């Protein structure tokens, strides 16, 4: 039915609300107003100033055990984690599988990683 | 006319016999003396002697109640008999001193005299019930390493070593609510049965048993505790056999009842319809015998247990009763399959139909633990009925031609050979 | 004071017994043991000790050799 | 090292039987082709 | 840190890390972290790491010390006038061996 268009990033509504409007008969067209889905989802975004697909390396500044663990974030019920260490290269890289129902214990440095899983399925 | 019902936790099962006095109510549970390692042995009929006891015997005999236990290779039970009229006094007695709390059946007293008895009948079993013991002794080697062989009663070095935390251990792993089933015989009609155990709750747990990890095969083997201080020879010896609720059981039944049971001093039983006792009475070869067919609940055995004064021809005693084996996949007729039908038919009449309502509870537990429903007298004579020759010829060329045997003796046993020749004298070249 | 001691039967002969135990029997004396150690070490029988090593560190399960 | 039996024993102790071995399992790994040769006619067998 | 690591630094950086653990698993973590190393603790060392197996009350790793020092050790007369340094924590603490315990 009635459908906008999106004008940035907090009123996307799904798939159905990244079209936006055409060029006109004369102008080239500007990646606002053609570009569709998901390079219009990370157009509006880098143009609003967040950039979405969060790349980072996590957070390996304290160590933290059981107490207070790492809290990491997923949108499915299991991260792999690569921990190297209490500074950023100090043994290495053992991968580990954090799930939404176990921690993940290093063995070799020691932290504790647990997600926060927001998933939404 | 068996009628079973499921409640919440347990399974009631009874038999309205009318005619019948004596009203029989009792819990049968489905964890006998194959549900254990052999390091704590001998618990089941520890907790049998403890149900057993001057205390528990003295308030259910205030009451009007007498107690019976029966422990076995899968099942073990707890009767309370009573009279018709009182059974609800055997219900609640059975609820308040063996399903909810034990305190005062389990304190350091009448547990050290109850195991102090069953030390002394358990030793005074071992030296001096000698058919029995050997008959045990099949049993142990006959499925060995495994946790069917191991004996009923318990070992005498496997019991001085037991303490209250043994049994607490084995009724919180074995005493349970899907293992259970209590079963009324005599005449108690069903329904106020399953009103007595509605209306005053009864539930002993929730869990489950623990599953064995190793299922019950059967290894080929010998033993002999030769004591030639004893006047007899004692020996036995059984192939694997059918199981319970296997199609080749009742065929396995009735190959036992081909060859019969005998004893040589009794005049009417020299003159039985069987072909061996034109072997074995010219020189008397032996004094008694019995063809058993013991079908427990992964595997069984299948064989005769005899008892021998004359030890010097023990071996001539062994190799008439293989040949006669051997017969029966080779040319059993069918006169001898209509004279054991009868038979056979008479023999499971006197067990199932008998005057003590008891043996009733304790064969209606076991069949209603394992199959899940009792097959009553009329189909089982049907499914005895409807046997020819040629499934005889079939179940023997299936389990008696060259299988594996297993000896257990004792006694004067020097002149029965040893096992190569008793092994391939199972398998004759066709005369 | 609280907890109890194993008996002899329910731990005797285990590094012959481990591997044929059922899987519900087992839990239940790995929770035993683990609480026994709670104790001062002393009064820990000769008996469990055994039983505690073969438990934690035996040749059975994860450390089952190749060959 | 400073008290007990001297490195110097303690590892030829743990290496000169290996070294026995160890050219067995060379001469083995190369010298088969002896071994062929050996019984075969052009040795005059 | 890639530059090496003396043997007075070493006793302390591991006897300020046998102190702080909590866990089972941080206890045989830094056991481990502790044995895999190319010397041999001295008994500064592993004295504490009985305690801190003391601390978290299990037995077996209090024992597995002993085991894989004599694994490390190059004979068994550094093993001997080594256990007669450790005689009565092994006393009071009540923990045994292996060869005693395990006759073979
Ligand atoms: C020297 C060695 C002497 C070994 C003696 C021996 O093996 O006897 C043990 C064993 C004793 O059995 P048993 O305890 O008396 O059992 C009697 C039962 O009725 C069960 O016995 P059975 O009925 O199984 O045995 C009856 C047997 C009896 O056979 C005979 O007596 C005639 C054999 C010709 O019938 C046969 O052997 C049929 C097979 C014929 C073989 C054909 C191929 C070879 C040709 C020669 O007898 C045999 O196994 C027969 C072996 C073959 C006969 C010996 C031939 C020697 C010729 C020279
Ligand atoms: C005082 C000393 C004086 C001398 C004593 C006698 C010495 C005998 C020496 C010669 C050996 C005779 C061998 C007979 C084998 C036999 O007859 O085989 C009898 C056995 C009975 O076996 P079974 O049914 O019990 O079990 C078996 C499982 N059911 O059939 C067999 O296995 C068949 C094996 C093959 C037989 C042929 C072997 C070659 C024989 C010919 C060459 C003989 C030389
Ligand atoms: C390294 C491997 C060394 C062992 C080889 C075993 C050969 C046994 C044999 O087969 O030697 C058989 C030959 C016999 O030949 P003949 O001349 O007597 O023939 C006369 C026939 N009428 O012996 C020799 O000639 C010399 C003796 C052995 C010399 C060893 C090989 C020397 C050259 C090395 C070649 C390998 C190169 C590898 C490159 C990476
Ligand atoms: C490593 C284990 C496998 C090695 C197999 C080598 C066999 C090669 C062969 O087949 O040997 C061939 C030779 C030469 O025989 P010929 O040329 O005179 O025969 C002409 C046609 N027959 O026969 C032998 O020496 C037989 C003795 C073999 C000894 C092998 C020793 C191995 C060490
Ligand atoms: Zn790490």
């Amino acid at each position: 039915p009635v459908v906008k268009t999106a004008q940035n990033l907090a009123e996307v509504n799904g798939p159905e609300t990244l079209i936006g409007p055409g060029a006109k008969e004369g102008t080239v067209p500007t990646d606002l107003d053609q570009e569709t889905g998901l390079a219009r989802l990370e157009l509006l975004g880098k143009l609003e100033g967040i950039d979405v697909f969060d790349t980072k390396p996590l957070d390996s500044s304290r160590k933290g055990t059981m107490k207070d663990p790492i809290i990491i974030e997923s949108y499915d019920d299991y991260r792999y984690v690569g921990c190297t260490g209490s500074p950023a290269g100090s043994h290495t890289i053992m991968w580990l599988k954090p799930t939404v129902n176990e921690v993940a214990r290093c063995w070799e440095c020691g932290s504790v990683y647990k997600l926060n899983p927001v998933g939404v399925p | 006319a068996e009628v079973t019902q499921l409640s919440n936790g347990i399974v009631v099962a009874t038999e309205h016999n009318p005619s019948a006095h004596t009203a029989s109510v009792g819990v049968v549970f489905g964890s006998g003396a194959a549900n254990e390692n052999p390091y704590n042995n001998g618990v089941s009929n520890l907790w049998k002697n403890i149900f057993l006891s001057k205390e528990n015997s003295a308030v259910a005999a205030k009451e009007g109640l007498a107690l019976s236990s029966n422990i076995s290779r899968d099942f073990q039970s707890y009767i309370v008999s009573s009279l018709p009229g009182s059974t609800d006094k055997s219900l609640d007695f059975l609820n308040q001193s063996f399903i909810q709390q034990k305190a005062n059946l389990l304190s350091s007293s009448n547990f050290e005299a109850t195991k102090k008895s069953v030390l002394k009948q358990v030793q005074d079993f071992e030296e001096n019930d000698h058919p029995n013991r050997v008959l045990e002794h099949l049993h142990s080697t006959a499925f060995q390493n495994t946790p069917l062989s191991l004996p009923t009663r318990g070992t005498l070095e496997s019991l001085e070593n037991l303490v209250v935390a043994d049994l607490e251990s084995f009724a919180n792993n074995h005493f349970l609510n899907s293992n259970a089933v209590v079963v009324g015989t005599g005449n108690i009609k069903h329904e106020d049965l399953v009103n007595s155990i509605e209306s005053k709750n009864l539930s002993l747990q929730t869990g489950t048993k623990p599953v064995l990890k190793k299922k019950a095969a059967f290894l080929g083997s010998e033993v002999r505790l030769r004591d030639d201080t004893l006047p007899k020879a004692w020996i036995s010896l059984a192939v694997e056999g059918e199981p319970v609720n296997s199609p080749n059981y009742f065929v396995a039944k009735l190959a036992a009842q081909i060859f019969g049971s005998y004893n040589a001093f009794e005049p009417a039983s020299r003159l039985q319809g069987i072909k061996l006792l034109d072997n074995i009475q010219e020189y008397q070869l032996c004094d008694n015998f019995n063809h058993f067919s013991l079908s427990y609940k992964d595997s069984g055995l299948w064989g005769f247990s005899t008892a021998t004064r004359n030890v010097t021809m023990i071996d001539d005693l062994i190799h008439f009763t293989l040949k006669q084996w051997n017969r029966l996949t080779i040319s059993v007729t069918d006169t001898e399959v209509e004279r054991a039908k009868s038979l056979l038919k008479l023999q499971l009449g006197q067990l199932y139909e008998s005057g003590n309502p008891v043996n009733d509870a304790n064969l209606l537990g076991a069949e209603v633990l394992i199959k899940g429903s009792k097959l009553s007298l009329g189909e089982a004579f049907k499914k005895i009925d409807a046997i020819t020759v040629k499934d005889v010829k079939a179940w023997a060329g299936k389990r008696l031609w060259d299988q594996d045997i297993a000896i257990a003796g004792t006694g004067q046993i020097e002149g029965l050979l040893d096992y190569m020749r008793i092994r391939s004298d199972m398998s004759m070249m066709r005369w | 004071v609280q907890t109890k001691a194993l008996s002899k039967a329910t731990l005797t002969d285990l590094p012959e017994r481990w591997e044929n135990m059922p899987n519900l029997e087992q839990k239940e004396i790995a929770d035993n043991l683990t609480e026994r150690q709670k104790l001062p070490w002393k009064t820990l029988n000769n008996e469990e000790i055994k039983a505690a090593w073969y438990i934690s560190y035996g040749e059975w399960g994860p450390r089952r050799p190749v060959h | 090292g400073r008290i007990g039996e001297s490195w110097v024993i303690t590892e030829g102790r743990r290496l000169i039987p290996e070294i026995f071995q160890w050219s067995a399992v060379l001469s083995v790994c190369l010298g088969w082709p002896g071994a062929v040769y050996f019984f075969s006619k052009a040795r005059k067998a | 840190a890639h530059d090496e690591e003396t043997f007075e630094e070493f006793t302390a950086r591991y006897e300020k890390e046998f102190d702080e653990a909590y866990d089972l698993f941080e206890v045989q973590r830094v056991l481990n972290n502790c044995f895999s190393y190319d010397l041999v603790p001295a008994p500064a060392v592993i004295e504490k790491a009985l305690r801190a197996a003391r601390r978290v009350n299990d037995l077996p790793t209090a024992i597995r010390v002993f085991e894989a020092l004599k694994y490390k050790v190059e004979n068994e007369d550094q093993y001997k006038a080594y256990l007669d340094e450790l005689k009565d924590v092994r006393q009071e603490l009540g923990v045994p061996l292996k060869e005693e315990l395990f006759p073979s």
